[PDB]
């Protein structure tokens, strides 16, 4: 990463897993509506 | 306390603790290093 | 005479007899308090 | 509802040591040779 | 040795703490049983 | 709720089948996830990238795609500036937010059905005209996208070309192959060994050319489907429903996924070994080369050296006579790569060129590719299974080949699933057998 | 019309065996593979599977019994090349190089793929729900894995599973030496699938036999209490669930027959799917977990585990498989 | 009477039924499972095998084992109060005492569980075929963990309780007994795999021959456990398999008994053959083949190739798998082909 | 039907439960931690520490050779450390 | 050899054409309801 963005290089380590969480949230939601 | 909250936090506790076990597999005892 | 292993044998015998005794003692007691109708 | 039952004992002889063991296994990840 | 009391301490505290939060609700259970 | 539609929570997206506004929403929302992963994964790869190491020693699959398109790299694949990687990730990531915003809006806020909101976006699955029209638009989009690759190769910097003289480099593609006997000759080769079907495309001209062709084929078919309705023979040969079309694409996505597997496993043109690590056949051939060079330097006569089995130790013939590398690599003699083709004469490997013309950069390349063979354990220990820990490496090729075979296999299962159900829903027994009209109870007995 | 009569018979439900359009491919291809397998098992001459001119005998007439006999895979010199009869100068050359293997496996894979489609097809003609063929996809995928997919990734049909009892074991052993498939979680899920399937099959059968409703005397079979096509269920699901729910606890039991039968399908099929996928992805040398020398002491001495004992055994298979075929020190083919 | 009072309490309808069989089952099962969990977390194998085997030492879930006692203990019961440990909990663990503890408490647990199936079956009103079928798991456990090491020199050559340890056991049995060649194991394969097949195919058949008893597209709701009618069509499932495969079930009772028979029969056959391997009474060879191959060096089958592999396994793994033998193989005796 | 205990649903939902168990579950967990962090688990079970598998100049594995004096043989091994 | 190759090519073509043309000759309509 260009050093002007080096401040986010911790945030980059997490970003690719965000789509997975979307799968998990659909279960939180169906749990909250009682399936 | 709504169960769906209890379900999410328990699993979240599960995911954290499993992640700690996989983490240790690359560091310290049993890491090959 | 009583060799070390024969002493151990009684150690085990009494241990098991204590375990089964406490077991059946407690099980009979519970059964007397919480009977059926 | 009663509070302590045969089930109560059964869940606690499995669960008490499980959490205890997960704790011990947790700390093991930080052992360095 | 000292390590044993270090380890048992939380469990003792937890048990006592649970004993104190459950005690009124247990002595009624036993009282209900004695019939 | 399941009482309203029939479908249960675990089959909840089937409640979207006749709600075009929400269905549009999920689709646009899903496309954002793809674009999100693409951008996010790129920045992760760039945050972990080391220019002094080859890309394949670092677990990278996206930066290799970007570099093959000619962005970021110089001669022989060396990374010279990383800012084009950065852009590709940021732009995808920023775009995903747009795709997400619209997807969520259509999902929970927009109108559930489109058919009363607009007669142009609305669609009924059983309406064969509107479906071919939507198909036509998307065919047009696909054609444009395939031409964007042409344009990048011909007008906008070119492509990385592992075959370029002097060693691979970025190169502008001036003369794409348009000869239909070549372009569609690939589509007619055998899938089997030494042939390769479309996987054998080994020059950028043939790649760029084929894309000009499907680019044109698609736009034409798009126009054709916008203007026509399905003929009568197609009407009675197909099932016209949303699930039916979903199954048709699962079969296709499956076929494509298998093909993708073979491409990244065998092909080192559109998957430059400079970026992806050697192929399986390549690393084995590279091993034989490395030991040929070493033993010959010691004084061995690699043409007449007999091996334990009686076959040649360094050199034997193929079943059609060609001089090939010996040993168990005999199976890999269809391999072709730029580090080895200089030693290839018309009859195969040329013993004179082996003796006098091997260059240091070849010995370096063979050794590098021998010790980076796509072999490794699930936890990325490099080598055969019996290898001790030390080398952290699995080839991107293994990672890409294995994942897409899994995805392909499961999408074939998906095709079988939704196809049969589509057929049963249309016929009216996808929910089970009517007790009062059981079909078998009215057929005669087999005996 | 004459073509419509043909089509009416191809698709008839009154045929003792259903033919169908999938069957128009299935019947000839299976018959070809079956006839050639029978003949080669009995009579084939030795085949040079490892392409090192050391032929391997596999047929009965050449000194094999039912256990040691195989149709031997085609030569390593052939690799992935297509090798029908007409590509060979003579039947003699074809037999020497492994021709019947390709003929058989390609006809069989085609025939079994159409067997799967035949299952969808007759089910559609009968008014059935359609997914039985999805279950059969799990063994079909497994067959695809070991006859086709694993040769592709390795680069030769000579690493295909031999068509023979001992040949199969030679496949499993060399596979474990090369890929450590016991330590691969996809084979472990396959074990969990076939063991679990065996268990659940055992369970369901004992639980239903247990709940059979008395309809017979003692001097006859309990089976004669069921008549083909009665509308009454023959066992008592409530009693069976009453039993099994007490065996464990009630919520660990099934009270819905459809939910239980779905579980019976899903557990082995999924697990076999994964184990097909394990062969199919080890084909591209993504291998099982490697823990060799993973545990170390403070000085740096290796402290073996059971993984390192598995490695010593893997090593001994490794240096003995294809004992003459390697001229270079890495096993890359 | 106090016996009839204790019977009243043991047979109470609770969440977890106890019964008379519970007095045996629960403490033994809980102690078998607790002993495995205890050892895989804390207990080494450095003095019995020279192996690490606990979470505390660095092992993961696939490599932890409660390992067998050293060969020198023979078939010692290895009781805590016995002569080897002499009541020292620490030394008992270091000597392999958890292995016999688990195996023995486990063996008795399995007796308790089978008695449990009997006890519940009689109280509930069903025939006891579930307990009959559980004979096959017991027969397997007894032959592999008790008889097989009793046949051999010690508990050492029993399976150690662990995932990778079990895999080594599998590989030992190929290299040493040529277990794949044994027809009693082959019959087990055919009953395990044939059981998987029957499980998959019967579940699919029922799910794909259901009657339409609801209007929902998820078809599970259309069953009530108290209903009297079959939920799927035996007639239709019969015609289908008749025309697809040639033969089809026509009797639901025979079909479900057959699902009991097959995997139960097969596990019992594999036990029998393991009993043979206790005595090294292997199906290791075919004498006819060895006579041909010794006189004809151009004879080569897959059978003769497997034996080369078995010989490689034995020489390459024995020095560390059998460390009480003080084996030292100089490199030149190791069998190996060219290059590798 | 229902056997008679309080449903687990109502229990992990009720406030009294999590009053009690937000202390007990962490207590045992911390207890387990301290069992390993104090080094007690090493001595209770006799499992070697990373510096107690060999002596500083030894690659021979301390294998138990004798059945009946085995307890003493293990302790003669620990002394050579 | 070549006579065999031509013989099998004809055979294969024949059956493949039975398959495509059979499944185009109105398959969905061939069902019980
Ligand atoms: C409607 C569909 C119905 C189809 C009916 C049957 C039609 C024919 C089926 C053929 C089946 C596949 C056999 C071919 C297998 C194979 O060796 O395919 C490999 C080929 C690639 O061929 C290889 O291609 C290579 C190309 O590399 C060459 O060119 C390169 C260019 O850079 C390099 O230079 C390289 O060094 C050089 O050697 C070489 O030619 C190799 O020798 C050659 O083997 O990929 C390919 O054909 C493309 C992918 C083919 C399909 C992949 C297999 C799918 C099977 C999944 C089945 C699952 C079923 C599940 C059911 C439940
Ligand atoms: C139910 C789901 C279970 C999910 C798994 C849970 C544990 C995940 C922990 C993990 O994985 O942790 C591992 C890694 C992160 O850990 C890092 O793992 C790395 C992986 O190696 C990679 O990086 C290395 C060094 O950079 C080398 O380049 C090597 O070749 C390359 O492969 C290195 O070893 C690092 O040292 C280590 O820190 O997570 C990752 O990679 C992220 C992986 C996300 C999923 C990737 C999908 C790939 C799909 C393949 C499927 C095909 C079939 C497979 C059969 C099964
Ligand atoms: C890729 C995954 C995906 C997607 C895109 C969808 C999308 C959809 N599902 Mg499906 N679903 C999925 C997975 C998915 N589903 C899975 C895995 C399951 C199994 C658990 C289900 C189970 C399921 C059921 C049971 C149902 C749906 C339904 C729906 C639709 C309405 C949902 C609703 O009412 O939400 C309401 C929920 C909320 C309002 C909570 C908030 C949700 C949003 C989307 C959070 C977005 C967060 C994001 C970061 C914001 C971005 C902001 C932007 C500026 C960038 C919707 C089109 C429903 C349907 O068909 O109705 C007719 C329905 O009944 N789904
Ligand atoms: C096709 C997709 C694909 C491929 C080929 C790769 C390949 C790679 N990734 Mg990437 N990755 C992907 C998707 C992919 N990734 C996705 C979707 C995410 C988001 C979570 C990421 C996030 C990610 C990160 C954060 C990292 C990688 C890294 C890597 C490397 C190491 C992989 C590894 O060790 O995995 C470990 C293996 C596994 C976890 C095994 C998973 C097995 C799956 C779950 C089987 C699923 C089967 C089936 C689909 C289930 C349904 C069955 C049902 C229907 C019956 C490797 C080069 C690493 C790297 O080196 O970066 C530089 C790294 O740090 N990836
Ligand atoms: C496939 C995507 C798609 C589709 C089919 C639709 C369809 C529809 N949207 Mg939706 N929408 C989408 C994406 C989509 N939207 C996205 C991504 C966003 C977020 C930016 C929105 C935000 C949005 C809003 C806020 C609203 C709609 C509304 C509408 C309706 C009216 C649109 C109209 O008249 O446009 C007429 C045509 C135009 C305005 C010109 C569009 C020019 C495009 C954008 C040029 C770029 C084309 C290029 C190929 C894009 C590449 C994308 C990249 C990822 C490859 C219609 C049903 C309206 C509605 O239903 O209200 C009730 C409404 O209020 N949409
Ligand atoms: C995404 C792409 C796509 C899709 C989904 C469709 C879909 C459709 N097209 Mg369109 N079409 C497309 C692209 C597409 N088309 C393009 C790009 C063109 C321009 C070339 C055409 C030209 C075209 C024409 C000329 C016609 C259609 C028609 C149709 C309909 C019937 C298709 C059919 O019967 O196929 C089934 C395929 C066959 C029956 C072919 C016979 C079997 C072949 C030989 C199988 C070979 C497969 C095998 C595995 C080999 C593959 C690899 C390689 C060797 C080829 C259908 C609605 C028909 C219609 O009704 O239009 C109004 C019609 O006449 N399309
Ligand atoms: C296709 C491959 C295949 C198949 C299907 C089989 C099938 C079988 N093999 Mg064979 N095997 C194979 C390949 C195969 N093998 C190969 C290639 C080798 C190498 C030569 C071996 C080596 C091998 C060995 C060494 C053994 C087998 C045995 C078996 C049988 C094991 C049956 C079983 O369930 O035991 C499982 C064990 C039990 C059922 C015992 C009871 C267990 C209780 C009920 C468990 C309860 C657990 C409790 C509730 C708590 C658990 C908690 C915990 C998980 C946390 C079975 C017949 C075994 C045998 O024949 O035994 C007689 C045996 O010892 N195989
Ligand atoms: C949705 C996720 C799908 C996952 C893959 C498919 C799983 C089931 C496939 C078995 C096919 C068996 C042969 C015929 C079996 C058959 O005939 O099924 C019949 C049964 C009932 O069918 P219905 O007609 O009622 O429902 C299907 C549609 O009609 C929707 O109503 O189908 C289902 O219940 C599907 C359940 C979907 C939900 C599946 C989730 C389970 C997998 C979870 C992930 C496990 C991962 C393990 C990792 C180690
Ligand atoms: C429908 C639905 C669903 C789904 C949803 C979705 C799928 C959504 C999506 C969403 C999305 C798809 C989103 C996205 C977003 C994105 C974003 C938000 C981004 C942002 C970015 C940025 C801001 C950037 C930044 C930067 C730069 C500029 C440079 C470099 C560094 C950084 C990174 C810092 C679910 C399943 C839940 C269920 C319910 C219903
Ligand atoms: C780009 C490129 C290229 C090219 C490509 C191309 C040119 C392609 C084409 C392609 C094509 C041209 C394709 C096509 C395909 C086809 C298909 C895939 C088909 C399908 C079919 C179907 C699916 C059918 C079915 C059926 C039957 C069989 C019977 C009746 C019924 C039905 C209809 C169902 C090249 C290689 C040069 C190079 C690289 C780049
Ligand atoms: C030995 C012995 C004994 C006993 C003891 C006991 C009884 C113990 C118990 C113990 C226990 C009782 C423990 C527990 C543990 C547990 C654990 C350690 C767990 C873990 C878990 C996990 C880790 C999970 C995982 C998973 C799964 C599996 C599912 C999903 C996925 C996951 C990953 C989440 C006595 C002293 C009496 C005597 C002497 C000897
Ligand atoms: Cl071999
Ligand atoms: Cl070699
Ligand atoms: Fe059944």
């Amino acid at each position: 990463l260009p050093e002007a963005y080096a401040i986010f290089d911790p945030l980059v380590d997490v970003l690719p897993v965000i789509p997975v969480l979307f799968l998990a949230l659909a279960f939180v939601w169906q749990a909250a509506v009682g399936f | 306390i709504p169960l769906w909250i209890v379900a999410t936090v328990a699993g979240m506790g599960v995911i954290v603790i499993v992640g700690l076990f996989f983490y240790g597999a690359y560091a310290g005892l049993g890491s090959s290093l | 005479t009583i060799t070390p292993s024969l002493k151990g044998f009684f150690i085990g015998l009494l241990s098991g007899a204590v375990v089964l005794g406490l077991t059946f003692a407690v099980l009979i007691a519970i059964s007397q308090i919480d009977k059926v109708q | 509802y009663p509070i302590f039952t045969v089930r109560w004992v059964a869940v606690h002889t499995l669960a008490v040591p499980t959490i205890f063991f997960l704790g011990a296994i947790a700390a093991m990840q930080f052992i360095q040779r | 040795d000292w390590r044993v009391l270090v380890v048992l301490l939380p469990v003792l505290l937890a048990a006592g703490w649970a004993v104190r939060n459950i005690l009124p609700y247990a002595v009624k259970q036993v009282q209900k049983l004695l019939q | 709720d399941q009482e309203s539609s029939g479908f249960a929570w675990w089959a909840g997206n089937a409640r979207l089948i006749n709600l075009s506004g929400k269905l549009l929403g999920a689709h646009v929302a899903h496309a954002g996830l793809i674009v999100f992963w693409a951008g996010a994964m790129t920045l992760f790869e760039l945050a972990h990238f080391i220019p002094e190491k080859p890309m394949y020693e670092q677990g990278l699959i996206l930066i290799p795609h970007i570099a093959t398109l000619g962005w970021g790299v110089g001669p022989g694949g060396e990374v010279v500036d990383t800012f084009p990687f950065f852009v590709v990730g940021v732009v995808h990531l920023i775009s995903s937010a747009v795709l997400g915003f619209g997807g969520v809006y259509h999902a929970i806020r927009g109108p559930e059905t489109l058919e009363e909101y607009s007669s142009f976006f609305g669609y009924d699955w059983k309406d064969k005209n509107k479906m071919t029209t939507i198909l036509g638009f998307h065919l047009i989009v696909l054609g444009i996208g395939a031409l964007l690759l042409v344009a990048k190769a011909m007008f906008f910097g070119g492509l990385y070309d592992t075959w370029a003289p002097g060693g691979g480099d970025v190169r502008v593609i001036t003369n794409p192959t348009l000869d239909p006997r070549v372009i569609f000759g690939y589509l007619l080769k055998s899938p089997f060994g030494g042939e390769g079907w479309i996987v054998s495309v080994n020059n950028l001209e043939d790649v760029v050319g084929g894309h000009i062709w499907i680019g044109l084929i698609c736009i034409a078919g798009g126009i054709w489907h916008i203007l026509t309705t399905p003929f009568g023979w197609a009407r009675r040969a197909f099932i016209w429903s949303g699930e039916a079309y979903l199954s048709y694409s699962l079969g296709a996505l499956s076929m494509m996924g298998f093909i993708a597997t073979c491409f990244v496993w065998f092909n080192n043109t559109v998957y430059p070994s400079e970026f992806y690590g050697p192929t399986g056949p390549e690393a084995s051939q590279a091993q034989a080369m490395t030991f040929l060079i070493r033993d010959q330097k010691l004084g061995a006569n690699v043409g007449s050296a007999q091996g334990p089995t009686g076959l040649g130790k360094y050199l034997m013939r193929s079943p059609t006579g060609e001089i090939i590398f010996g040993g168990e690599t005999m199976r890999f003699w269809d391999f072709r790569g730029p580090w080895l083709e200089p030693l290839r004469g018309p009859n195969g490997l040329d013993l004179n060129k082996i003796k006098n013309d091997i260059q240091p950069w070849q010995e370096r390349r063979a050794a590098e590719y021998m010790t980076h063979a796509p072999l490794g354990s699930l936890n990325s220990v490099g080598g055969v299974a019996t290898e001790i820990n030390s080398v952290n490496f699995v080839s991107p090729r293994s990672w890409l080949a294995t994942s897409h075979f899994v995805l392909a296999f499961f999408f074939l299962v998906g095709h079988l699933w939704h196809a049969g159900r589509a057929r049963a829903a249309a016929a009216g027994f996808e929910k089970g057998i009517d007790r009062e009209s059981e079909p078998v109870l009215s057929m005669p007995s087999l005996d | 019309n004459l073509w419509e009569r043909f089509c009416n018979w191809v698709t008839s439900t009154d045929n003792r065996l259903y033919v169908g359009w999938f069957g128009v491919i299935m019947i000839p291809t299976l018959l070809a593979a079956t006839i050639c397998f029978v003949i080669a098992f009995i009579a084939a001459p030795p085949v040079d599977i490892d392409g090192i001119r050391e032929p391997v005998s596999g047929s009965l007439l050449y000194g094999n019994n039912i256990i040691t006999g195989a149709v031997v895979p085609s030569s390593n010199a052939i690799g992935l090349h297509f090798y029908p009869i007409w590509e060979a100068a003579s039947l003699d050359e074809w037999l020497y190089n492994g021709g019947p293997y390709q003929l058989i496996i390609f006809h069989f894979l085609l025939g079994a793929s159409c067997y799967m489609g035949r299952q969808w097809e007759l089910s559609y003609r009968l008014g059935m729900r359609p997914w039985i063929c999805v279950a059969y996809s799990a063994p079909l995928a497994s067959a695809f894995a070991v006859f086709l997919i694993y040769p592709i990734g390795q680069g030769s049909f000579s690493d295909g599973m031999p068509l023979g009892i001992s040949g199969t074991f030679n496949f499993m052993i060399v596979f474990q030496a090369e890929h450590n498939i016991l330590m691969h979680p996809f084979h472990q899920l396959g074990v969990a699938g076939v063991f679990g399937g065996a268990l659940f099959c055992a369970m369901h059968g004992s639980l239903v036999t247990s709940s059979l409703i008395r309809e017979t005397t003692e001097t006859e079979s309990a089976n004669y209490g069921y008549k083909f096509g009665q509308e009454e269920e023959t066992y008592n699901i409530v009693a069976a669930h009453g039993y099994f729910g007490r065996l464990i606890f009630q919520y660990a039991s099934f009270n819905n027959s459809r939910s239980l039968h779905f579980f019976l399908a899903a557990w082995p099929v999924v697990g076999v799917w994964f184990t097909a996928l394990g062969i199919s992805t080890m084909a591209f040398n993504l291998n099982g977990f490697n823990f060799n020398h993973s545990v170390i002491d403070a000085k740096g001495n290796v402290i073996n585990t059971w993984a390192d004992i598995i490695n010593r055994a893997n090593l001994g298979m490794e240096v003995m498989h294809e004992r003459n075929a390697h001229n270079f020190p890495l096993d890359l083919a | 009477g106090w016996f009839d009072i204790l019977d009243d309490w043991l047979k109470r309808d609770r969440f977890v039924f106890v019964g008379w069989s519970g007095i045996l089952l629960f403490p033994c099962a809980y102690l078998a499972l607790g002993g495995w969990l205890t050892g895989t977390t804390f207990v080494t194998s450095w003095y019995t095998h020279g192996l690490a085997s606990s979470y505390l030492e660095g092992c993961n879930f696939l490599t932890v084992a409660v390992s067998t006692p050293a060969n020198s203990m023979g078939h010692s019961l290895l009781l805590l109060w016995g002569p080897e440990a002499q009541g020292d909990f620490t030394r008992w663990c270091q000597l392999g005492g958890l292995w016999t503890f688990i195996a023995l408490h486990g063996a008795f647990g399995l007796i308790g569980f089978m008695l449990r199936q009997f006890e519940i079956a009689r109280l509930v009103g069903v025939r006891p075929y579930n307990a009959i079928a559980f004979s096959a798991p017991i027969a397997v456990f007894v032959s592999v963990f008790l008889i097989y090491p009793l046949g051999q020199s010690s508990w050492f050559f029993a399976p150690s309780f662990g995932v990778a340890a079990i895999f080594r056991f599998l590989l030992f049995f190929q290299g040493f007994h040529n277990w794949t060649l044994n027809p009693f194991h082959m019959m087990g394969v055919a009953g395990v795999l044939g059981g998987a097949l029957l499980c998959a195919i019967h579940g699919a058949t029922v799910e794909n021959t259901l009657f339409q008893d609801g209007e929902g597209a998820s078809t599970f709701r259309a069953f009530n456990p108290t209903q009297a009618e079959e939920t799927y069509s035996m007639v239709t499932a019969n015609r289908f398999w008749s025309q697809i495969f040639g033969i089809a079930f026509s009797n639901k009772r025979w079909l479900h008994f057959f699902m009991l028979f097959v995997p139960v029969t097969g596990l019992w056959m594999s036990a029998i053959g393991v009993v043979g391997l206790a005595l090294n009474l292997r199906s290791y060879d075919f004498i006819s083949q060895e006579i041909r191959a010794a006189e004809d060096p151009e004879f080569e089958t897959f059978y003769t190739k497997n034996l080369l592999l078995n010989e490689g396994i034995r020489a390459w793994m024995a020095p560390q798998d059998q460390p009480h033998e003080n084996f030292v193989f100089p490199e030149e005796v190791l069998p190996r082909g060219n290059a590798l | 039907g229902t056997t008679g205990e309080r449903p687990f649903s109502d229990i992990i939902t009720s406030v009294r439960y999590w009053v009690i168990h937000s202390i007990t579950i962490p207590a045992l967990f911390i207890a387990g931690w301290l069992f390993v962090s104090t080094g007690l688990a090493y001595d209770v079970f006799g499992t070697p520490r990373p510096d107690s598998y060999y002596a500083q100049e030894q690659r021979s594995i301390p294998l138990v050779t004798d059945r009946f004096e085995a307890k003493q043989q293990v302790e003669t091994f620990l002394e050579q450390l | 050899m070549e006579t065999l190759k031509i013989t099998v090519y004809i055979v294969v073509t024949f059956f493949v054409l039975l398959f495509v043309f059979g499944f185009l000759s109105g398959d969905p309509a061939r069902n019980p309801k």
